[PDB]
């Protein structure tokens, strides 16, 4: 592997280099915030409406209340993560109908009323790029109860007591939060992050930003058209990069794939025998007497409980990682959208 | 005799059980013909030693359009001592016998539909396996040498014969041309479509790419 | 479910609702013949262990409670099944193997055993799913002068595979000198007879062994039990007994593509999805009965006792039978809270932008809102 | 051992999960080292005058 | 004559993979960062490297911390001597006391003792008659050895799952520390930090 291109700075004690021109550039940062909320029932998974298995499971212990409490805490933690990241503005601001923000376009990020969901062009591309699976209660007990020639994994996990709870905030409310934050940022600056929103023209706000980064404000007012054209070209390049390449959102896609493969492994662990004569409780209860079927049912109960505990522990570790990423995203929203940041490479 | 050699391609796929599966990638361990193996091509011409060892399963194929193959004889030895299987076909019904009377006191007899339903090239495929005392017969009729493609074989005929088989021959009514393939215990990855049939398969011990696929 | 007498404000997942089955159906094939276990047990003489018989039992109704009257044994030795549950389920093919061995050799008729009978005479597979019946016969297999008609093999070049025979009588050649039939010092006949006298102890007496082998399989069933059938009912949560498998679900007509040899379907979790009716050759899907989760929305117990109940994921035309006001939500059907057109802060979260609260109207009640 | 391998195959599918977790851990540590140290685009060099 | 623990864990299927970046590449990365810092300042972290004399760079740093730049140019030799004495004191403190790298030594010790107890878990019976499989195969028939093998399989599977869970928790802690180190490298080496005690 090559670490990089070889360079050597011409250092001298009476030589300096000072730039004569600039470049406005727009980058992209993608951060996971929340993950899928799952609800697991022990009686459908381990036993599945078997009275003997239910009696031995009640005779076993109280691990299932602990697993239920853990999954409930994970779900409330996901809702709290979304509320902490997005709900940071007191009032839903609105842009004026006139869209002349000092020569800056801002049309690709502001919403439009043509779509039923008030989302912008870039938000529509980001929502179309992720192939979302297990979005909530989309099956609604109607497609699984019917006759399908090719059954999918969703009905297979649905019939075994593994369900997915919908998020508390819909995508319309998240888009409303994002539109309010964008409207406050364009029409106010950093003044809406401290108290009431105070209006200011966007050219004077950008001059304030240049004074923040250490450049005198006469540079902007004599080069406003070039900076506006550079911003518009950067937004167009962001549009083209999000239209062409489909590998940029591989954190959110990895989150979706990890949840899907965890649920699929939890379903596929039901076919194991775990040392018993069969993996079906009905065949064991029909083929044997009371004591031997009790032994095989106890073995299958122990194996399925170990599988469920492994799933819950992995979900807890992943929820901790997702909570750390959501805290980072909330800090970035508080420090960079609501104000100008002096931290290097933040 | 005119012994020749030919690649097997992917002509050794059969249904492992009698359970319907749809849109499921399934892994099975059974006696299978390996992919790109070596089958033996025989040209029986009568104006030759047809005795071949069994070795845990036989894949049989023939490209003859005309009905010139009558059946097969099996068994460890054919000196009218032990039980030797015999299939007689006359394009009206099939006749199965177990007793030691060879080609011109029998326990099991079986009369059903003839194995030659069709009268293009009409490639015929047969897989004979003797596991747990059952003579499993798998057959498939493919209207097309061995082509490139997949054709799963259905267990339509089973025999509860329970004998020992080491040698086998064929029956003629000469311009015969048949292929013989040998089965080895391998692990496959069978793919079922929406209609429930096997369309693709992967041999897990062929190359590292297929091992990665498995 | 909280192990307490006071419940705070919030939403709690209490239990899961299920639809109970109504009827019970049994589907068995149209078989009326009787299986001849009488010809197996009530017999004049048996065969030797090196030449053990095998009788095929098929296309009959098997009653396993009449076996105890034919022979005076103690109990069954069943592997994989139980002897008292042999009538509530059924197989495809049943065999019966009869041979006479010594009392010390009865323990070698178990799967996984190694010895003299279990290596050179009669080997059982390690996946045996049958029963072994053995009883003492010292009055019909023993003579004061000698019953030498029972033979067994001591010498063999290799070991027997499971379920195979060897009735060949050739002179074993253990030495390096070939003889080809000369019974010299290096060649012995591997076929010796038991010297049965009535004046032995209990360990060396002859024993008659009958081994039953079962073939529970996806093949169509031919040997079944004395249980009557029931008329088929569809589109109803019932209990079914299709050829010995027990389950609960709703049976509907199928548009599947079952091949003529396939008789069952399966799921990724290895549970049955479709089953073929043995009487008429049709395919029925097995869909489980209606279920789901139940959540309880309550205020504090010190505040009030009014309860709104949410059924998670279902629509309100699917509820089996709480409250009076019925509201539809993308999370499920909420019963007991009226829907207002106003919008306030979220008090009790429900899902998909819907919250619930305990507020007045003019008369306290639970309301739901966006 | 053949018998232990057969019983472990008959047991379940925990080992693929363990191997997947360990592989994810190792890829995570490689990502950690890359994101800590590889922060500069080009390899600079000091002049011989010090 | 005296086998180490490395062969004992290698013979039981416990291996260690090499890192993707060798120590030479990490040394080259740190040398490039040091050269860019002492030649250009913070200008190599925003765009291209911009050369500047080191006296003017330290005047930039003093103007950053709130001190006028005439303090440096009248006290340049004293500040240079103080910095050289500070580097000599770091050299003496690193040569004398070896307890400064206790975090890295504890990481190495934790991984070594985890692998050591994973090896030592193979000598336990877990309720069976022996801790070795070959004596179980040789002493017993199929049926009893299946039960004892199942018991040993359950015990070793539980031990492996415990090791994997502890490794996952330790890897999460190491990832948090690596994120902190990356933030410190971005904010303090590539620029000047105004945060107190960062
Ligand atoms: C702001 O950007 C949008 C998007 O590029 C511009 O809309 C385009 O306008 C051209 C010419 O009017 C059309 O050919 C394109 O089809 C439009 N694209 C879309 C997506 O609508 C818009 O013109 C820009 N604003 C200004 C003032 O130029
Ligand atoms: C600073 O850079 C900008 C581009 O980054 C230069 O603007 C370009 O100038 C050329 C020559 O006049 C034009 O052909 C381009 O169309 C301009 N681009 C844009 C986006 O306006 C600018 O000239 C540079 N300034 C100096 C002093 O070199
Ligand atoms: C089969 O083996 C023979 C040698 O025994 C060889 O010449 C021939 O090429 C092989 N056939 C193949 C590889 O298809
Ligand atoms: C009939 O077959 C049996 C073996 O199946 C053999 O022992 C017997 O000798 C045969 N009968 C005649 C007359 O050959
Ligand atoms: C079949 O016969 C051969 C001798 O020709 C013998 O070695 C073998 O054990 C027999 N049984 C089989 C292959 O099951
Ligand atoms: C399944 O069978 C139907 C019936 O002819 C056919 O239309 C369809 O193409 C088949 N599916 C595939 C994948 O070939
Ligand atoms: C098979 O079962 C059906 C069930 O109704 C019955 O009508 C039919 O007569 C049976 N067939 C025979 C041959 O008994
Ligand atoms: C068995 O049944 C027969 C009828 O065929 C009967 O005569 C006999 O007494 C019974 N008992 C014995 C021990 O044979
Ligand atoms: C519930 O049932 C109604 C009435 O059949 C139907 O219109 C609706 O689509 C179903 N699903 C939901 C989610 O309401």
């Amino acid at each position: 592997m090559s670490l990089g291109a070889e360079n050597s700075v011409a250092y001298s004690n009476n030589s300096i280099a000072i730039p004569t021109n600039f470049t406005i550039s727009v980058t992209t940062e993608i951060l996971p915030v929340s993950m899928t909320k799952t609800s697991v029932d022990c009686t459908m998974y381990i036993c599945g409406d078997s009275t003997e298995c239910s009696n031995l499971l009640l005779q076993y212990g109280s691990f299932c209340t602990q697993l239920k409490r853990a999954l409930t805490g994970i779900a409330v933690e996901q809702d709290k993560n979304t509320q902490e990241v997005f709900a940071q503005v007191k009032q839903i601001y609105k842009t004026p109908p006139i869209k002349y923000f000092g020569g800056f376009n801002f049309s690709q990020i502001l919403p439009d009323p043509s779509k039923p969901s008030k989302r912008s062009f870039i938000e529509d591309l980001l929502f179309n790029k992720v192939t979302l699976a297990d979005a909530g209660f989309i099956k609604q007990y109607g497609d699984c109860l019917g006759d399908i020639a090719a059954r999918d994994l969703i009905c297979a996990q649905k019939f075994n007591g593994l369900t997915v709870l919908p998020p508390l905030l819909t995508d319309e409310m998240i888009a409303q939060y994002t539109s309010a934050l964008l409207a406050g940022t364009i029409t106010s600056g950093w003044t809406f992050g401290a108290g009431a929103a105070l209006q200011i023209p966007f050219a004077m706000q950008m001059a304030y930003r240049f004074n923040g980064i250490g450049v005198t404000q006469n540079v902007l007012y004599e080069n406003q058209k070039l900076i506006a054209n550079q911003f518009n070209s950067a937004i167009g390049k962001i549009q083209d990069s999000l239209s062409s390449t489909a590998s940029a959102l591989g954190k959110l896609q990895d989150v979706v794939n990890h949840n899907a493969q965890a649920l699929n492994t939890l379903v596929k662990q039901l076919s194991s025998k775990f040392g018993a004569i069969s993996s079906v409780l009905n065949d064991i209860l029909s083929r044997l007497d009371k004591v031997e079927a009790e032994v095989q049912i106890d073995r299958l109960i122990t194996g399925r409980l170990q599988s469920l505990q492994t799933y819950v522990t992995q979900q807890l570790i992943r929820a901790a990682e997702i909570r750390a990423s959501a805290n980072l995203a909330a800090t970035k929203m508080s420090e960079c959208v609501l104000g100008q940041s002096k931290r290097v490479d933040f | 005799r005119t012994q020749s050699y030919t690649n097997s391609f992917t002509r050794g796929v059969y249904y492992p059980d009698k359970v319907f599966r749809s849109s499921v990638l399934h892994s099975t361990q059974d006696l299978f013909l390996p992919f790109f193996s070596n089958v033996t091509w025989f040209h029986a011409i009568h104006v030759d030693n047809p005795a071949l060892p069994f070795n845990d399963g036989v894949y049989f194929a023939s490209t003859e359009k005309s009905n010139i193959i009558r059946g097969w004889i099996f068994g460890t030895t054919l000196d009218s001592k032990t039980q030797s299987l015999l299939i007689v076909n006359n394009a009206t019904n099939v006749v199965i016998k177990v007793c030691e009377f060879q080609f011109c006191n029998c326990t099991f007899e079986y009369v059903s539909q003839p194995f030659l339903m069709d009268l293009f090239k009409n490639l015929r495929e047969f897989v004979f396996k003797n596991i747990d005392g059952y003579f499993k017969i798998y057959s498939k009729h493919t209207p097309i040498d061995l082509p490139q493609g997949f054709s799963a074989l259905e267990p339509l005929v089973d025999l509860p014969i329970g004998i020992n088989i080491t040698r086998f021959q064929t029956l003629l009514a000469g311009a015969a041309a048949y292929y013989v393939g040998y089965l080895q215990p391998r692990t496959f990855l069978l793919k079922y479509n929406e209609n429930g049939t096997i369309t693709d398969a992967v041999d897990c011990a062929l190359d590292p790419l297929s091992e990665t696929k498995c | 479910t909280l192990k307490s007498f006071t419940v705070e404000k919030g939403i709690y997942q209490t239990s899961n609702f299920r639809v109970q089955p109504t009827e019970s159906i049994v589907r068995f094939p149209n078989i009326t013949n009787l299986c001849p276990f009488h010809e197996v047990f009530n017999a004049t003489t048996f065969a030797s262990v090196y030449a053990w018989n095998r009788k095929r039992i098929s296309n009959c109704v098997a009653d396993y409670s009449v076996i105890y009257n034919f022979a005076p044994f103690f109990a069954f030795k069943c592997y994989g099944v139980s002897p008292t549950k042999l009538n509530d389920l059924c197989f495809t093919n049943v065999y019966a193997d009869s041979f006479v061995i010594r009392g010390n050799e009865v323990s070698q008729i178990a799967p996984g055993q190694t010895g003299n009978i279990a290596d050179y005479n009669y080997k059982l597979p390690d996946d045996f799913t049958g029963c072994v019946i053995a009883w003492n016969s010292n009055k019909l297999d023993s003579k004061p002068s000698g019953n030498y008609n029972y033979l067994y093999r001591l010498f063999r070049k290799s070991k027997l595979k499971p379920f195979e025979r060897d009735i060949s009588t050739e002179i074993y050649q253990a030495g390096n000198r070939p003889c080809n039939g000369v019974a010299g010092p290096n060649c012995y006949s591997p076929l010796q007879s038991y010297g049965f006298r009535p004046t032995y102890g209990v360990g060396h007496q002859p024993y008659r062994v009958v081994v039953l082998s079962f073939e529970l399989l996806h093949a169509p069933a031919t040997v079944c039990g004395p249980k009557k059938s029931t008329n088929l009912v569809k589109n109803k949560c019932v209990n079914f007994n299709f050829n010995g498998l027990t389950g609960t679900g709703v049976l509907t007509e199928s548009n599947k593509k079952f091949l003529p040899f396939q008789q069952f379907g399966r799921d990724i979790a290895d549970t049955t999805d479709a089953v073929r009716d043995p009487q008429t050759l049709e395919i029925l899907d097995i869909t489980p009965c209606s279920f789901g989760g139940v959540s309880v929305i309550t205020p504090g117990t010190n505040t009030s006792n009014q309860v709104a109940v949410l059924y998670q994921g279902v629509n309100c035309t699917e509820v089996p039978v709480t409250g009076s006001n019925v509201f539809q939500t993308r999370a499920g059907c909420l019963i007991g809270a009226e829907y207002v057109n106003n919008s306030y802060e979220c008090d009790i979260p429900i899902g998909a932008g819907i919250c619930a609260s305990y507020q007045t109207q003019t008369s306290q009640s639970i309301i739901a809102y966006t």
